[PDB]
């Protein structure tokens, strides 16, 4: 327990799982939502996948 | 012969919409219905600034209308609906017999259930894209409070 | 430092970030 | 021109199916068209071999030439 | 299970005149 | 394009077998034929890897190279449904293999014979007398050292061997079973390697010996740690020659072609080029390289 | 206190039979009407 | 299918940056979306030692992308698939002619970092594009930089056996299909050279162990200087030597497989592009 | 810009039956 001639300043990161709050004012963005396309992918005899 | 009375428990699932949820306050959402008609990614903003009538200096100035341009982001969500084959075969051949009306109603019920899971998945992807483009363009409070 | 300068002058010219504390390069 | 229109109109990709989730009465007729499309694109008839020629542009690739 | 070989004619809903979920 | 194989059983699959096959959904299975409806006796790797004979992995590598590959999507009574793997489509392959190698680097995968043992991926059907073994899917940096351990056990049977018997990974060490005899085709690959080496030993250069001599006597790299500060005499008697550039340039061109031929020889088994692996969903969007 | 009493049912619930209505088919309009009722209930909540 | 991949540029690009990105618009580049690890620029950074083998393993691991359009904030680029083709161009400042060669090799640029790069002052990254070059030129420059690294480190240790001008006369020029190119020969390429060196040093004892594994047929083909090593060596040392040698042999063979080998059909020298698919 | 040579016949208002502002 002899103190050396230097001084150490120990640095560490700390990962913290926080819980944010999101505000967004009335009519902030504007969405142009279109009618979706449907495409029959799996032409199976057991079950069809659209 | 009635041989057992089995009790099953079907899970109750909340089917959400983008208008029933409450972050539709933030977004004025429209039915464009053909997004290929807008090929230009940039939307022209015509910000018109008003003016205060100063009589003291007599330095009269009309309104300074400046124009910035801003990019329109586009997003593309895709889910799949699993409709079985035999229920679609029941759904095509509409019957007239009152004993096959029950099998038709069962096929309609399971096809409507699979469609409802697909539509609910799309209306849960809309909310996810809206939250993603809200959280992409949201600066932290400790900068925005003193900046704005 | 260029991120701080760009954000502060970008908000000034108007009238993205991975960590809020990362712009202020000081430890606590 | 009539020969050319009759030749182009047959050699055309079929349009993509729409489901208007927003409206009520449009969703029912659109899924009606969906099941009427599957039921004639799957069964043994001439309708399911008529569907294979439209090619719906992964499966077919026009090659390169030297 | 219980329905390892049995058909079912109908079911008994838990007093739900318009709901299909539950026991 | 329907890419879906319905492999049908003759007999009834019991409930524990249904649970054991439902535990393995998304895994690679090699098929016998590429067609729409097949039988179980011929599904998987069991027809080349049987309990009665020795585990020979080199014929299993060429079997996995030749025959098609399929992923397992749906298992039910009397039938289990598979999806083929063609070039031009992106497939979801989940890591359900018992020696767990984490795909953190999103490296290119490799399909292996079950070198780590049969009985963890042996999954057994008591409906019909067949044994479905699932091939090991694992990245190619592990695959090259597993293949070199397979090739080196047969030449180090004569003359510490626990290091060659087990595998090395970042997190863990797993035990992979070695046979006392490799087999006919493993001996054929070792024979081809021996002929390649006994021919290419005379077509080695002379200049790099001067590099390794001056580097041993001068500057120790981390890569120069194997010699334990010692040089043999064969290096010296091939360094009693003078150096030119023309014969070395022709020798390095034939060395380029021979190293390409060795790249052809070592590259055994199918490889899968992963893109956008999800560690939380534990599946990977892959296509055939 | 938001209240001092709550409204609840006065009796035990009864198991209702569903699934065995053997009433005959009315027409094609009946099966098309129940198809439109089931299918358009996806987009109409109330 | 929908294949248009965009990348997120933080700062807007200035005019000279637009010109330098337009100059090499037809070339391909890898991919990691982040503009930080967008290509090979994180191995060619000033952060790491420019090691060839890790660069090659990263280039063979991650996917490639040919870019179509450039803007002040976006970079339109399509990634590579094994299914279909893309039209790519030869926009590399070491110019190698793609006249009629059916194969193109993608390797890290061994002709200097400045020769195939764009340095972005305004942004956070300095991007580089790999060398897309015909495969006999690829194996020839591998020979003439590998042997030049060997014959250079040898005359740095002992300059009494070889000559620097004697190796610089032949090992600085490639000659494929009548075109005569010059090699910018200056560190780099030292780990691959020492890997090859370790391989050809331990390959005598490797060949002896292999011929003793299975007689005078395969023992006649070594010459007398290539045959004699004494039969006394420890078991653990021999096993670790064989394992490390075969590891370096497998890595060196897959490395002299030149990575993602592109194939072309119709090279149009008027417009400097060729129809290119992945093989 | 986008209207560098084009006339415009009309515009499409964002459901605003009495408002002229917005997209």
């Amino acid at each position: 327990k002899i103190h050396p001639g230097v001084a150490m300043t120990v640095v560490r990161t700390d990962e913290i799982l926080s819980e944010n709050i999101l505000f967004s004012s009335r009519a902030s963005t504007s969405m142009f939502i279109g009618t979706p396309n449907v495409s029959r992918r799996e032409a199976r005899v057991d079950a069809v996948t659209f | 012969k009635f041989e057992v009375l089995l009790g099953v428990y079907t899970n109750a699932i909340q089917y959400v919409r983008f208008l029933e949820t409450a972050l539709a306050v933030s977004c004025v959402n429209t039915e464009f219905k053909d997004l290929s008609r807008m090929t230009d990614g940039k939307i022209q903003f015509r910000i018109s600034v008003p003016t205060i009538a100063h009589g003291d200096g007599r330095r009269p100035s009309k309104q300074r209308t400046f124009i910035v341009v801003k990019n329109c982001h586009k997003h593309h969500i895709s889910t799949e609906m699993e409709l079985s084959m035999l229920d679609l075969e029941i759904l095509h051949s509409i019957p007239e017999t009152p004993v096959e009306y029950a099998e038709y109603v069962g096929a309609v019920k399971t096809v409507a259930s699979a469609l409802q899971f697909g539509v609910d998945a799309l209306e849960r992807g809309l909310i996810n894209t809206v939250l993603s483009v809200k959280l992409r363009h949201a600066p932290p409070m400790f900068i925005l409070q003193t900046l704005a | 430092n260029r991120g701080l300068y760009n954000m502060v002058n970008e908000y000034s010219q108007r009238l993205f970030l991975e960590q809020p504390c990362s712009f202020l390069q000081e430890a606590f | 021109r009539r020969r050319l229109q009759r030749r182009i109109a047959g050699l055309l990709p079929p349009p993509a199916r729409r489901l208007n989730i927003s409206r009520g009465s449009e969703f029912t007729r659109d899924v009606r068209g969906l099941v009427e499309e599957h039921a004639q694109a799957s069964s043994l008839s001439a309708a399911a071999v008529w569907r294979a020629g439209l090619l719906a542009p992964s499966g077919w690739r026009p090659p390169v030439f030297g | 299970s219980a329905a390892e070989g049995l058909f079912h004619s109908f079911d008994l809903l838990v007093g739900k005149d318009a709901r299909e979920a539950g026991i | 394009m329907d890419l879906k194989v319905v492999v049908s059983l003759s007999s009834r699959l019991y409930t524990d077998e249904i649970a054991k096959m439902q535990q393995r959904i998304g895994c690679i299975l090699p098929l016998a034929s590429t067609h729409g409806t097949q039988n179980v006796q011929g599904l998987g790797l069991g027809q080349v890897y049987s309990l009665e004979t020795v585990p020979d992995y080199v014929s299993m590598y060429n079997y996995l190279s030749d025959c098609t590959l399929a992923v397992l999507d749906e298992v039910s009574v009397d039938s289990l449904i598979l999806t083929k793997i063609v070039p031009g489509q992106t497939y979801a392959i989940k890591n359900k293999y018992q020696p767990f190698f984490q795909w953190h680097g999103t490296g290119s995968l490799s399909v292996m014979p079950p070198v780590f043992g049969r009985e963890h991926a042996t999954v057994k059907l008591e409906s019909n007398d067949v044994d479905i073994v699932f091939p090991m899917v694992l990245p190619t940096p592990i695959a090259e050292e597993v293949l070199q351990k397979i090739l080196l056990f047969n030449v180090y049977s004569r003359v510490v061997h626990m290091h060659l018997g087990s595998v090395s990974y970042l997190g863990h060490h797993y035990e992979l079973a070695l046979p006392e005899v490799p087999g006919p085709l493993g001996l054929a690959l070792l024979d081809n390697l021996s002929l390649y080496f006994c021919i290419m030993v005379t077509l080695l250069p002379r200049a790099s010996m001067r590099l390794v001599r001056g580097l041993i006597r001068h500057e120790h790299h981390d890569l120069l740690n194997l010699f334990q500060e010692m040089v043999p005499d064969e290096i010296a008697r091939i360094d009693l020659d003078d150096l030119s550039v023309a014969d070395d340039l022709s020798r390095m061109r034939v060395m380029m072609t021979y190293l390409q031929s060795l790249a052809s020889l070592f590259n055994l088994g199918p490889r899968l080029a992963t893109a956008a692996y999800s560690q939380e969903t534990l599946t990977a969007t892959c296509w055939l390289r | 206190e938001a209240d001092n009493q709550i409204m609840g049912p006065s009796s035990y619930a009864s198991f209702v039979v569903r699934g065995e209505n053997l009433v005959t088919a009315v027409s094609y309009g009946r099966v098309m009407r129940t198809f439109e009722h089931f299918m358009a209930r996806i987009v109409d909540s109330p």
